[PDB]
DNA sequence: TTTTTTTTT
């Protein structure tokens, strides 16, 4: 009840190969992908093949249904019927060629076949694994394979499985073993061992017949110019939190990774991942072996949404209404958030630093939507930690020392600030945090790093993060008869780091009210924002990929600028000497005002920055500050 | 396993025919918990607290919170911790507390290295009951903002970072700040917590224990008529070691009928299951009688106001009136939800001064 | 990341803890043994690095090696330029070139680097008094003394940074 | 054994 005829599977898979097509866009013929990467591989551009069984099902061969089942059921046996076709094709389409030699290997098995030589014999003398050089594997997506950590059980064992998941852990890439090459002393034969799974144990006596019957007596020596070794790194991958059952912990898995799937990843990440469930060599372990891997934080292409957007221009109203349109107003702050997420340019003049991003602290009444527009900003963000005052340590945000029970080892761990680094943390509850919490952020939002000295550890950690912060005032409503230091109880060392503070009020009034509920109810009985002007409005994708083509400008200053920013920078000190409710204003704020220029310019995706853009950087700084003191 | 619903045609036409009587809310809260007198208004909110609203989860992905929460402030012996006990036996998937001896960490989630559930984890979608809620410390106090807002915990210290989830509704009771309601302060005054923690809750309760002839003489009379009770077919040396109640002396109402226990638990079931939708009667209603709640001023009529009102309340409107169109197994939201809805709401809103300042 | 950088004959004990280094050598790739009574091996192999040569000269720094090599002619320099009375004023203000102003705190930390005279017992190779030059500064927001910690940080070949 | 660190009571 077995089927073993290895050559009628490999003409069906062949068949596969040279019959799969896509139309050409300009209706100018057909494209053979798959053919076209195996003549990649053996011109050497390329050294993996991933295919999809989805278009093995929906192609139209005969047994083609059949075939994809028998690949998704014993997917572990069929790798090696793909790489023999795929081996086959090669010598079909290379001839009497010779393929180049790029490394020892290359060279050594070049060499040694023409040695020999000065289809049985190569096969008896070489195994596969070194006569083909070259990766196969496969994905999946159907809904049919998908799971979660927790339903991987018994049935699963040999089968293509397809998940998606967090990357807790991941170790550094290390060179694995994969065929083992020995040579004998006396009588110069060699042994080539094939190695599978986790061990192998070495022969020591020469096995050659004549060296045997001479009972020469001859050592075996392991060579590595002739041994085989394949990138190797593993993973833990931790279930998502729509996967886990009602009122229950999320479960993690094993995972090892081969070739060209290495260095994918990195802790912090969400992944889909296809791959196949095994033991180890009558109770046994099991892990995960990865066939292929993708980042969802990461997926010259454009999108044709995004093209006309490109084309018009003018898109900053747009792009500011775009930002959460289930919340009603609050135009300036989203304006102000957009900065946040583009940021300015990093400078080095003569070995000193100065930091390019934005920071931007929220303040206001209970019930004005401040963590609904954190969470569209974390969805928003490309890589963003969100955390909470009471639920975050002053360890958990920068980085700790982790002692291992199992080795006695001490080790650091990095925290949300570390993570997040490259991109945006929202802080959320930012007043109730402690004052030995809070007070380890200095250094992070100044000089974007973190420098450890404990126990055995001694080093430096970059974080290079943006901070956008949500607070309530003092005594939870702003009161107007109260200065501004007293309604906002924070340390002039602390808020001068913050390029922008905001307030946001809540007032009664009985149109503003009517239009409001008006706004809300249509939400809840449509599902979608009211859009009454029928005016354009960006989609959640495109607008990511607007963000990340902005981040790659790096618009210069024009030196024309330099009297209109200084001179705004001396009428602003001069207030707050001259105030009965003054703030405190320090050296930092110029360097705001540039780096809110610039990153309007990066908005606009100009290359010069215009006085335009300085005013618009100035009008939002006098909103910000006239915020602070509501009906005066 | 040793540690709930069943049904049969007879039971589904007893639930059709009840559904298609006059007045199928009112009847469901005045059976709901007979051998306590008064605290109509309060049965009502836990009525609608055990149906729940509706959750919406948008296109983007973006999230509408569905539960309601509800708070008791009120004097000692006025039936609180009676009330708690009653719907932690009602409602399905149900954890009780103190904030006594609570830790916020406890509450919510541990690190022990490893990751522990708290309570308010443990009841995902289902109920907390807190007890002594004023005895709790702020610090954990503060812990709770995000769970009942977002419903999500979220853990950043020592080798862990993880989210869980925690959509629960709250259930809490508490003491007013000297022990005892002093009438010569304002309610917000006696009550003494913030305004973002006021306005997590959907309904706010003060209970007072007026002395007043009448109601002491009807309260006192009801108590005894429920201690002289025994069942029809006992003997009188005994110890403990259909769809109407028939023996109905314990209960105190004279005459209306009441509901069985287990038609409750069975009607409840199947009403949690409709899920309403929202019209435009219902819509002008609500925003008009939203901006009518803002803008009324106290110094009118000697009134004083018992919560802070934000836009948090709107959605407590929306929800109320999704939860009362469930027990009429109705698909659609209609006027005569949204009026009962604001009823309850202005009710639990304002409050006529202390007899001892007037 | 750490690596195993191990050293033959006569490169042993050429360096201490606290150096900065740059190491030029063989990368390597070892088996180890799954149980250390047995004959069989993990198929993971470990790494680590065989030197040839270390190197420790940086000319971004004040040198590193009690100045032996200067030769005679920049020694005459040097003893023409301690002529200018500016020396104070020269040394001082070409320390730092990107802070403005702060010229006291600029001297001070000029002093800092040259420092007193070494007062040793050399029987017992230890200090009989102190030589070194400790300073602190306090003061408001936004004046950049974490920049100038950064300057003396970066300049100097022996230097660490703890901070908070 | 004794020592050092981070969460909890
Ligand atoms: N202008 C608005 N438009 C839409 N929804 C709003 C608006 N203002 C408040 N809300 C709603 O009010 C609820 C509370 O939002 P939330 O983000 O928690 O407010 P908050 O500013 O965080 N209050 P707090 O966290 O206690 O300081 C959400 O359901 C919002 O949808
Ligand atoms: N109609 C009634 N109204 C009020 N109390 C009643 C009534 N009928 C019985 N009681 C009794 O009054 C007590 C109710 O108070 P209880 O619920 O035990 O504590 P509490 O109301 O929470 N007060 P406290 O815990 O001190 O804040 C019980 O002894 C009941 O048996
Ligand atoms: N006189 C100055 N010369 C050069 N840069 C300056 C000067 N004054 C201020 N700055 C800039 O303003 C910022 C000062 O930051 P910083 O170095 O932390 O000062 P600080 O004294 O450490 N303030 P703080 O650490 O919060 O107590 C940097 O961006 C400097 O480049
Ligand atoms: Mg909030
Ligand atoms: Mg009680
Ligand atoms: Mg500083
Ligand atoms: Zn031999």
């Amino acid at each position: 009840t077995y089927n073993t005829d290895w050559a009628a599977e490999k003409t069906k898979i062949r068949s596969f190969f040279d019959e799969y097509y896509v139309d050409n866009e300009d209706g100018s013929g057909k494209a053979f992908p798959y053919r076209d990467q195996v003549f990649e591989i053996a011109r050497r551009d390329k050294q993996a093949i991933v295919v999809n069984v989805d278009h093995i099902k929906e192609s139209d061969i005969p047994d083609a249904l059949e075939l994809s089942e028998a690949i998704t059921s014993n997917t572990k046996r069929y790798e090696v019927l793909f790489k023999d076709t795929i081996s086959d094709m090669i010598q079909d389409y290379l001839g009497d060629k010779q393929a180049p030699v790029i490394d020892a290997l290359d060279a050594y098995m070049f060499q040694r076949l023409h040695m020999d030589r000065n289809l049985q014999d190569k096969r008896k003398k070489y195994p596969p694994q070194l006569l083909q050089r070259f990766e196969v594997y496969f994905t999946t997506d159907d809904a049919a394979h998908e799971t979660c950590v927790r339903n991987i059980k018994a049935t699963e064992i040999g089968h293509l499985v397809s998940m998606k998941g967090v990357v807790i852990r991941a170790t550094e890439v290390k060179p694995c073993v994969e065929v083992m090459t020995y040579t004998c002393d006396t009588c110069a034969a060699e042994v080539y061992q094939p190695v599978k799974g986790m061990q192998f144990t070495p022969p020591v006596n020469c096995p050659n017949k004549e060296c045997v019957e001479a009972k020469a007596n001859g050592r075996l020596h392991m060579q590595l110019r002739g041994s085989k070794f394949v990138k190797f790194q593993e993973l833990k991958i931790q279930e998502l939190s729509e996967q886990v059952p009602v009122g229950s912990i999320p479960r993690t898995m094993t995972v090892h990774v081969y070739g060209e799937m290495t260095r994918k990843c990195n802790t912090g990440n969400v992944v889909h991942v296809s791959g196949v469930f095994l033991p180890i060599m009558l109770v046994a372990d099991t892990y995960l072996e990865a066939h292929y891997i993708n980042n969802l934080d990461d997926n010259g292409v454009q999108s044709a949404e995004l093209e006309v957007l490109r084309r018009k221009g003018d898109n900053y109203e747009t792009l500011a209404a775009s930002i959460a349109p289930e919340i009603f107003g609050h135009v300036d702050v989203k304006k102000c958030l957009l900065m946040a997420l583009v940021g300015g340019n990093d400078n080095s003049s003569n070995g000193m630093k100065i930091r390019g991003c934005i920071n931007v602290l929220m303040m206001g009444d209970p019930g004005v939507a401040k963590s609904q527009l954190l969470g569209y900003v974390n969805r928003l963000a490309p890589r963003s930690q969100y955390t909470t005052g009471r639920g975050s340590s002053g360890v958990g945000l920068t980085a700790a020392v982790m002692k291992d029970p199992v080795t006695g080892e001490m080790s650091l761990e990095g925290g949300a600030l570390v993570l997040a680094d490259g991109g945006i943390c929202c802080i959320d509850e930012f007043d109730k945090m402690m004052d030995h919490d809070r007070t380890a952020i200095h250094e992070v939002m100044e000089q974007q790093t973190i420098s450890i000295a404990k126990a055995g550890i001694m080093t430096t950690l970059n974080a290079r993060t943006a901070i956008i912060a949500a607070a309530n005032p003092a005594y939870g409503r702003y009161n107007p008869n109260r200065s501004i230091e007293q309604n906002v109880d924070l340390p002039a060392a602390l808020l001068s780091r913050f390029d922008l503070i905001l307030l946001m009020q809540d007032k009664a009034d009985r149109e503003n009210d009517k239009i409001l509920a008006e706004h809300i109810t249509y939400v809840h009985q449509h599902g979608c924002h009211p859009n009454r002007e029928k005016k354009d409005l960006i989609s959640l994708e495109t607008l990511r990929e607007y963000i990340s083509l902005c981040k790659t400008y790096t618009p210069t200053v024009d030196p024309a600028l330099r009297e209109r920013i200084v001179e705004a920078y001396v009428e602003m000190r001069r207030d707050a000497r001259y105030s009965s409710d003054p703030t405190f204003v320090s050296p930092r704020m110029i360097l705001g005002i540039v780096r809110m220029a610039t990153a309007r310019a990066k908005l606009r995706l100009s290359t010069i920055v215009d006085e335009s853009d300085v005013e618009e950087a100035l009008r939002l700084m006098q909103f910000a500050k006239d915020s602070l003191r509501p009906e005066q | 396993m040793l540690s709930i619903p069943n049904f049969e045609p007879q039971d589904v036409k007893d639930v059709r025919k009840i559904s298609k009587s006059r007045n199928p809310f009112e009847l469901l809260a005045r059976s709901l918990a007979p051998s306590i007198c008064g605290h109509e208004e309060t049965k009502k909110a836990l009525l609608c607290l055990l149906l729940g609203g509706m959750e919406k989860i948008l296109n983007n992905g973006s999230r509408l919170r569905g539960d309601i929460n509800v708070l008791l402030i009120g004097d000692p012996s006025v039936a609180k911790s009676q009330l708690l006990r009653y719907v932690l036996r009602m409602a399905p998937r149900a954890i009780t507390t103190t904030g006594r001896g609570s830790s916020g960490v406890g509450l919510t989630a541990a690190v022990t290295r490893r990751l522990e559930a708290g309570a308010m984890v443990l009841a995902d979608r289902g109920v907390v009951c807190i007890d002594e809620f004023d005895k709790m410390s702020d610090i954990d106090r503060t812990a709770i903002h995000e769970v009942m807002e977002q419903g999500r915990v979220t853990i950043s210290k020592a080798g862990i970072h993880a989210k869980l989830n925690a959509r629960c509704s709250v259930l809490a009771a508490a003491n007013p700040v000297y022990g005892r309601y002093n009438p010569f302060k304002s309610p917000m005054e006696n009550i003494g917590m913030q305004d973002s923690l006021l306005s997590r809750f959907d309904l706010i309760f003060v209970l007072l224990d007026e002395h007043d002839a009448d109601k002491d003489a009807n309260v006192a009379e009801h108590v005894l008529k429920l201690h002289t009770y025994r069942t029809q077919g006992e003997a009188d040396g005994t110890v403990l070691p259909s769809i109407y109640e028939e023996n109905t002396q314990w209960a105190g109402i004279q005459d209306t009928k009441i509901l069985t226990m287990d038609f409750m638990r069975k009607y409840i079931h199947l009403a949690r299951s409709v899920q309403p939708k929202l019209t435009d009667e219902a819509t002008e209603y609500i925003s008009e009688v939203y901006a009518d709640i803002r803008s009324f001023d106290i110094t009118k009529t000697d009134q004083e106001r018992t919560m802070p009102v934000t836009a948090r309340q709107l959605e407590t409107l929306i929800r109320l009136s999704t939860a009362i169109a469930k027990a009429r197994f109705s698909k659609k939201v209609e006027r005569e939800d949204t009026e009962k809805a604001y009823n309850l709401l202005h009710f639990a809103c304002f409050k006529e001064k202390p007899k001892a300042r007037q | 990341h750490t690596v195993s950088v191990y050293a033959h004959g006569s490169l042993v004990e050429s360096v201490q803890p606290g150096d900065r280094i740059t190491v030029t050598g063989i990368f390597r790739a070892t088996g180890m043994k799954v149980n250390p009574k047995q004959r069989a091996l993990a198929s993971v192999y470990r790494t680590s690095i065989d030197a040839l040569h270390f190197r420790k000269m940086d000319t971004s720094r004040l040198h590193q090696d009690n100045g032996e090599t200067i030769t005679e002619e920049r020694i005459q320099q040097i003893i023409e330029l301690s002529k200018r009375p500016d020396i104070m004023d020269a040394l001082a203000q070409s320390i730092a070139p990107s802070i403005y102003e702060h010229d006291d705190v600029k001297r001070g930390l000029l002093c800092l680097l040259f420092g007193g005279t070494r007062k040793d017992d050399e029987t017992t190779n230890k200090t009989k008094l102190r030589s070194e030059i400790n300073i602190l500064l306090c003061g408001d927001p936004g004046t950049s003394k974490s920049q100038m910690l950064q300057y003396v940080y970066r300049l100097l070949p022996r230097s660490q940074y703890t901070s908070g």
